[PDB]
């Protein structure tokens, strides 16, 4: 029952950033809230989106909605977090959390981070 | 504008359905009895659509080769084109001024794009034009005819049977004539134009199936007792025709 | 969007002793309230669902309690893995909000 | 199955019966509710000539509807320019619709789904589109929706089929189809059957809209982007409208009928293009005109028809009947009866 | 991105064969358009038919059909090509090919191909 | 089925020479055409689709041209990366069918 | 008519277009969640649990 996360990579502003995460040690994978926080370094957490891997349905906070894409393939069980204009502001390390169902709806599942600096 | 009256023209079949020796009352749109309708000498005016049109020709040589019915007329907005028979609804950027010039030829439009649907002074030719539930249906009636005066518009009564219907599906609140110029030099031929209301008709269908004469409800209080009556002739008294609201 | 004010930001506490940590609501929550460890250059690990109940694999010393728009995190005595950032949020609605974080130090 | 009239005596047991058809006298006891009879004529029931044989006259069509290019198109049009073809002069099997796959919508307005083939029908048109499936339900008379307002809008005495189906495999890119467009700004709603493909900007402010793309300034089309893996609601969905004219007419289309022969001056069952009835076919005076197929009585019922074949004018009567009357001297006196 | 292909296989005529493609490196696998074309030596290319990995739903050619049996696996993204009954026309190059959905029915993509000798 | 005849079945040209390959469709339609390269003994490469746009990774000499029934795909400079055989491949409609080929050569 | 792709939206008494055209005196809206079989149930005169 983990979130693998992809390896934490540096690019230059302007660039498309994917970062994927896969969930592994838990059935039914697809039925799973899928979400992404950011940390600032040397700031507290964000809550970013969340997706349903077997609809691909999208919530988003107003501050990151439009400004991030998060998407589900539902197929190898995997989230992606998708940025566009890469810039100064998009430097933080970025969790993949998981959901359980139902009403509780805290991140039960880490995973390890992926940081990105910009 | 020259004026003059229609009299008892415009009358169409209703429907397809053979009726005889009956009167029928019919609500359409039909050209109104006595109305006043603008008459022509070929002057190709950009003549509005209102809920259809009652189109008469007097003529010879032909010079009424047919009509295009738009919103605009332009290229922006897509429009019907009916000619002497080829009809074309398309995105047709037509010039100021259609006509067509034939040699012992259309001008009409400078392009055509984007079409949707493809299909191929003694003569007086009728024609009704209505455009409803995206359907253009016309109706038809040739009759050779004599003229005292060639203003005139013959005073009787003939029907006009269904030509054909169209799926044009556009919006049209114009129409124009279109206009053979001969061997440019052309001829006058008597053109009329009628618009039609929604009217209720009382219809005789004689033995033989044929619309022989009619009575227009709403023309005269007369023609409205005629109608409650259901019949053509009204004896004396005092008849209870219809309420008046305001 | 609910407002998460976390008090004090950092506190200093030596081991041993019992610290309690504030979060305040913008507008009232009904115990929709989460705890989180988050250790320096870690994953946040959850604490508290609920604000009562206990994720498993973490030990009774930690403990919460509150409801409304005030809630209490408290640690009878501390240990050193204990001392770390802590984390509120609220999943109440969405548009869920963190807060700011706590710093332990002993 | 019979109508027996019973008498109960003061215990319950039935002591007498009358059968209601065996004859004018037990006919008139049943009428009368009586197992005595006075002296009188009574009426009774109806006379009428029973329908010999049944006769079905199709137009002389064999070559099938082109259904397969309207639903088996590889690529539907868009909404805003959606597609109509004239379904005319073809025999029209509706039966093969239903196999294709387990259509999200089959709902007919005007006309039930089974009898479909039973029925002959003017003109048909097919109008073709895509669209997305939560929009389906705007596919109706009388809806409210962008698709109804400004794509596509049905009549509201609308008569014909609309018939919907996922086209998630052959509409839906992973990278996202874009092909498909709908119309999201006009002016005024569409009337009914008809098609805007007009690309002018559309001027929700005052300021003038020349192309400029701004705000309150916005070009009317805009793209679908179906992907397959976006769930159903969001998922295209291939929509074709059948939309036919139901009054009886010279008639194109028609059901998969086998014609049988014209019988003339006996009392039949006739189906001639889907109009049924039962009557004494006979040769007609009655002058048609080409656009004219029946004729009308005053009642608005069909007096007189035009054989789809031969193009013969027929006058319809209706086959002979009568009241029945039994003239009866009186149970008591006699069980003798006279019928009139 | 690219489709893998087994091996050549030499059979004699009369013979039941089954020949696997398998796609990698791409993303929904499943969601993809698989299908089979043949190339007779020194000949044109001929389309063989296609299959949807997700509902198993194949739309074969009119040459083709009630012959080949094209079949689908999304578990391990695998099309299989069933032949039953090798003839001795049946000696040809077959390529496992991808093509998107929507308008695009072009093959982008192409298999090396198996040398299928009967 | 729509038959696609290719014209020419064999070309020689030498290197740096303009070609112009026609290919024809029984049936209209539209820019529905997919442009081949195969050399022999290797996989087709897809080259034009929507019958002027090149596939990336193509070198861009390649150009298509023409809809309906005509089609033209014109090679400005060949190269020996350019001789191979050419396929032309309507997707207007299903039941698709591949052009006889092109076979051009030094 | 934005809120799920397949909502089942049945006016008893009115109709779904023309709910913007009128004017209610005392409106309430009441909220739960059952099992879809259950959904039928309901309705003005239904049996069920
Ligand atoms: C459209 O294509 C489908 C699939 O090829 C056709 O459906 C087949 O029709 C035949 C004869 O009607 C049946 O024997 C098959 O069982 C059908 N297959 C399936 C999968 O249903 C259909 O006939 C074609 N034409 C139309 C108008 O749908
Ligand atoms: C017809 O219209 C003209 C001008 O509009 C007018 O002079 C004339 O009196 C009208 N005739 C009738 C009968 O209304
Ligand atoms: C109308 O024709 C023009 C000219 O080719 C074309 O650019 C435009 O796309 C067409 N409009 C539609 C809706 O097809
Ligand atoms: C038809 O066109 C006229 C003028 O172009 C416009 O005022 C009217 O709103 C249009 N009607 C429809 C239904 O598009």
């Amino acid at each position: 029952v983990q979130l693998v996360q992809s390896g934490a990579e540096v690019k230059k502003p302007g660039e498309s950033l994917k970062i994927s995460c896969k969930g592994s040690g838990y059935s039914f994978t697809s039925y799973y809230w899928i979400g992404w926080v950011r940390q600032m370094p040397g700031k507290g957490l964000e809550w970013m989106g969340i997706v349903y891997p077997d609809d691909s349905d999208t919530r988003y906070s107003p501050s990151f909605q439009g400004q991030v894409t998060i998407s589900a393939d539902k197929s190898i069980s995997t989230a992606y977090l998708q940025w566009s204009s890469l810039k100064a502001s998009d430097t933080a390390m970025y969790y993949c959390v998981r959901h359980p169902g139902g009403g509780d709806w805290y991140f039960d599942l880490w995973g390890r981070g992926t940081l990105v600096t910009v | 504008p020259a004026y003059t009256n229609s009299f008892t023209r415009g009358v169409y079949y209703p429907d397809k359905v053979f009726r005889s020796s009956v009167l029928h009352s019919t609500q359409d749109l039909f050209l109104p009895f006595f109305s006043n309708v603008t008459w022509f000498h070929v002057d190709n005016p950009v003549l509005p659509f209102n809920d259809g049109v009652y189109f008469a020709s007097i003529e010879k040589s032909n010079i009424i080769r047919g009509w295009i019915f738009g919103t605009t007329l332009d290229s922006k907005t897509q429009s019907l084109l009916i000619v002497n028979v080829v009809i074309k609804v398309c995105e047709f950027q037509f010039c100021n001024d259609p006509f067509l010039d034939h040699k012992n030829e259309f001008r009409v439009y400078s392009s055509a794009n984007n079409c949707t649907f493809e299909y191929v002074f003694k003569n007086l030719r009728e024609f009704v034009f209505k455009n409803i539930d995206g359907y253009f249906k016309i109706y038809s009636k040739h009759t050779p005819i004599i003229v005292r005066e060639p203003e005139d518009l013959p005073q009787g009564f003939s029907a006009l049977e269904p030509l054909v219907d169209l799926p044009i599906g556009i919006n049209i609140t114009r129409f124009q004539t279109l206009l053979a110029l001969h061997r440019w030099t052309a001829g006058a031929a008597a053109y009329y134009v009628g618009y039609l209301q929604p009217r209720t008709f009382l219809l005789k269908y004689n033995e033989n199936g044929t619309i022989t004469d009619a009575v227009d409800c709403a023309l005269d209080p007369l023609s409205e007792t005629k109608c409650t009556l259901k019949s053509f002739t009204v004896e004396k008294g005092i008849y209870q025709t219809s309420n008046f609201r305001v | 969007d609910i407002q998460m004010t976390q008090s004090p930001s950092t506190l200093s506490a030596s081991v041993g002793d019992r610290v309690t940590i504030t979060c305040r609501a913008s507008q009232s929550i009904s115990s929709w309230l989460a705890w989180y460890q988050q250790k320096p250059g870690k994953a946040p690990k959850l604490l508290i669902y609920k604000a009562s109940s206990l994720e498993s694999g973490v030990p009774s010393r930690f403990s919460g309690s509150g409801s409304g728009t005030e809630f209490t995190l408290t640690i009878t005595s501390l240990q050193p893995d204990d001392f770390a950032t802590y984390y509120c949020q609220q999943y109440d609605s969405f548009s869920w909000t963190f807060g700011q974080g706590t710093k332990l130090e002993i | 199955p019979r109508t027996f009239l019973l008498k109960y005596n003061e215990n319950g047991t039935i002591t007498d019966a009358v059968d209601c058809a065996l004859d004018p006298l037990s006919e008139t006891k049943c009428t009368l509710k009586s197992f005595t009879v006075e002296k009188g004529i009574y009426q009774t029931s109806n006379f009428r000539v029973q329908p010999t044989e049944s006769i079905v006259r199709f137009p002389n069509i064999t070559n099938l509807c082109p259904f397969d290019e309207v639903f088996n198109a590889t690529r539907f049009a868009s909404v805003y320019a959606w597609n109509r073809k004239r379904i005319s002069n073809c025999v029209a099997d509706y039966s093969v619709l239903y196999n294709l796959a387990p259509f999200f919508t089959f709902k007919c307005y005007g006309v039930s789904p089974t009898k479909l083939n039973d029925l002959c029908f003017t003109n048909v048109y097919a109008d073709s589109f895509v669209i997305r499936g939560d929009e389906v339900r705007q596919i109706a008379p009388g809806q409210t929706g962008n698709i109804a307002d400004y794509n596509y809008k049905l009549p509201d005495d609308f008569t014909g089929c609309v018939i919907a189906w996922n086209s998630n495999k052959l509409d839906s890119k992973v990278s996202g189809n874009y092909n498909y467009l709908y119309r999201l700004f006009r002016k005024s709603n569409l009337k009914p059957f008809e098609r805007d493909i007009s690309t002018e900007i559309y001027q929700a402010g005052n300021k003038p809209c020349n192309g400029v793309a701004g705000f309150n300034c916005y070009f009317p089309l805009r793209s679908y982007s179906f992907r397959p893996t976006y769930g159903v609601g969001h998922q295209p969905y291939r929509v074709v409208v059948l939309s036919f004219e139901l009054l009886h007419a010279p008639a194109t289309v028609c059901g998969p009928k086998k014609s049988t022969n014209l019988v003339k001056n006996k009392c039949v069952n006739f189906n001639f293009n889907g109009l049924k009835g039962t009557g004494v076919l006979t040769e007609s005076n009655k002058k048609f005109l080409p656009f004219q197929q029946f004729g009308r009585d005053i009642a608005d019922t069909t007096d007189a028809v035009r054989d789809p074949q031969t193009l013969e004018i027929l006058d319809i009567t209706p086959c002979s009947f009568g009241g029945v009357s039994v003239i009866t001297p009186g149970t008591n006196t006699s069980n003798q009866v006279a019928v009139l």
